[PDB]
């Protein structure tokens, strides 16, 4: 019910504007809140906005750092972050303060927007196949995958067969290489007897570099 | 018709 | 700002066993209207937070009844009567009485299950990457428990150090297992100096270490 904008790479001192599109409910009847997650053990409330009249309330820590607006015609909320520092690299959520049983709470959340503050240039990944073979068979099952190497910044999106293959997929958390670039793998287990008839394509989308790659993983001899 | 919420919003 | 303290930091619970998490506020969360604005949230890995309970004790309609909440005005507890696989993640308390909203430290819940041995796979470097001058060799450990595992790379039966990186998945939300990958990275020149590439896997679920090897060029 809430769709947020894509990941952002921002140079230090610049600004960024991220959006939160609402659908399927009365936009002006519910507060839209924003939350900052710096890491897995930190959640901070940034502020809220009343889309009816655009009234805003902010956490004192984010005044002069953030500004909330809405466009009623498109039922979208916006948050602009100003003059970013490295401490502004985080994942940003929007949430609706919904209503149930006469009480109010955050009942719908956006998927989150990753903002990375860095002066480094973006780099798209190169995608290499992890081809199945006798070296990757176990108990009648075969393992195959994609190696997504040397990209900046995070994140990269990996799907299989345009999202039709989800069972048995493991997309590993990226690692930081000594070059400062990232790499990850995505793997899936399938029947070994299926390698002649089935098609396995990993879809790699790295939005900071506008990099979209499809690699068909075929068996090695 | 208007939005309400938990008081910590201010 | 209200300070919200959570205990424990991390928790490991077997499927079907009870779980308990506590939250403490630096001031009373009872508001003038008589409502205690204390919320519990769950955040599964790679997903947004999700409100489980509001007003100390009230469940969101889509939350199973094995979750429950109790508390006073400053001390609160979230209880899971019988933990299931989907209950992994980090739990936060959020106070909504005093401006601004403040979240707790967060409590990590790991799901305990029976030992599961890894299926071990190795992937030689692709021809496409070899033309680019680098060789990445990947060793895959699939669907294992517990999380501790040791993966050693051997090149011509010589133990390797300083040229590999590993990454573990989050705990699986259905079977509570983990997966691990170890990536050995070499230049095309150094890769061509040797013939046999192997990863040796030691894990609690394996009675002896498992070796997956290949010869360069097959």
């Amino acid at each position: 019910q809430l769709q947020q904008s894509g990941p952002e790479l921002v140079k230090p001192g610049a600004s960024v504007k991220i959006s939160c599109k609402a659908s399927g409910y009365s936009f002006t009847g519910y507060y839209m809140h924003w939350v900052k997650q710096s890491h897995v053990k930190s959640l901070e409330w940034i502020g809220r906005i009343d889309p009816y009249d655009g009234a805003t309330s902010y956490n004192q820590n984010f005044k002069d750092k953030a500004s909330l607006t809405v466009d009623k015609s498109s039922t979208t909320g916006f948050m602009e972050l100003h003059s970013l520092t490295s401490e502004d690299s985080a994942v940003y959520y929007c949430a609706r303060e919904g209503h149930w049983d006469g009480d109010w709470y955050f009942d719908v959340w956006g998927a989150g927007t990753t903002v990375t503050v860095s002066s480094a240039s973006t780099k798209g990944p190169s995608v290499f196949p992890l081809a199945p073979s006798s070296k990757s068979t176990s108990g009648g099952t075969a393992a195959l995958g994609c190696l997504v190497k040397d990209y900046f910044p995070e994140p990269v999106t990996v799907s299989w067969n345009s999202g039709a293959l989800t069972s048995g997929v493991h997309t590993f958390p990226a690692v930081l290489q000594s070059s400062g670039l990232y790499s990850l793998s995505s793997v899936v287990t399938v029947p070994s007897s299926s390698l002649g008839t089935q098609t396995y394509i990993c879809n790699v989308n790295h939005k900071p570099s506008n990099t979209k790659v499809d690699k068909k993983v075929e068996p090695k001899s | 018709d208007r939005a309400a919420g938990q008081p910590a919003g201010n | 700002d209200i300070v919200m303290t959570q205990t424990p930091l991390s928790l490991s619970v077997t499927i079907g066993q009870p779980a308990s998490i506590s939250c403490k506020s630096s001031q009373s969360l009872l508001h003038s209207n008589g409502k205690t604005y204390l919320n519990w949230l769950q955040q599964r890995p790679g997903q947004a937070p999700k409100i489980l309970m509001y007003l100390v004790s009230k469940l969101d309609p889509g939350i199973p009844d094995r979750f429950s909440g109790s508390g006073s005005e400053t001390d609160f507890t979230l209880k899971i009567s019988r933990v299931e696989a989907e209950d992994l993640g980090v739990y936060y308390c959020l106070q909504g009485t005093y401006y601004p909203f403040t979240f707790g430290s967060g409590t990590k819940l790991e799901i305990k299950r029976t030992v599961a041995a890894p299926s071990v796979f190795i992937f030689p470097p692709s021809d496409e990457q070899l033309k680019s001058g680098t060789a990445s060799v990947v060793c895959l450990l699939n669907n294992f428990y517990p999380r501790e595992a040791k993966v050693q790379w051997k090149v011509d039966n010589a133990l390797q150090s300083g040229n590999s990186q590993e990454s573990v998945t989050e705990q699986d939300s259905k079977d509570s297992t983990y997966s691990l990958s170890s990536t050995l990275t070499l230049s095309k020149a150094d890769y061509e100096k040797h013939k046999v590439y192997a990863c040796e896997v030691t894990h609690q679920g394996l009675s002896s270490p498992v070796t997956k090897s290949f010869n360069r060029g097959e």
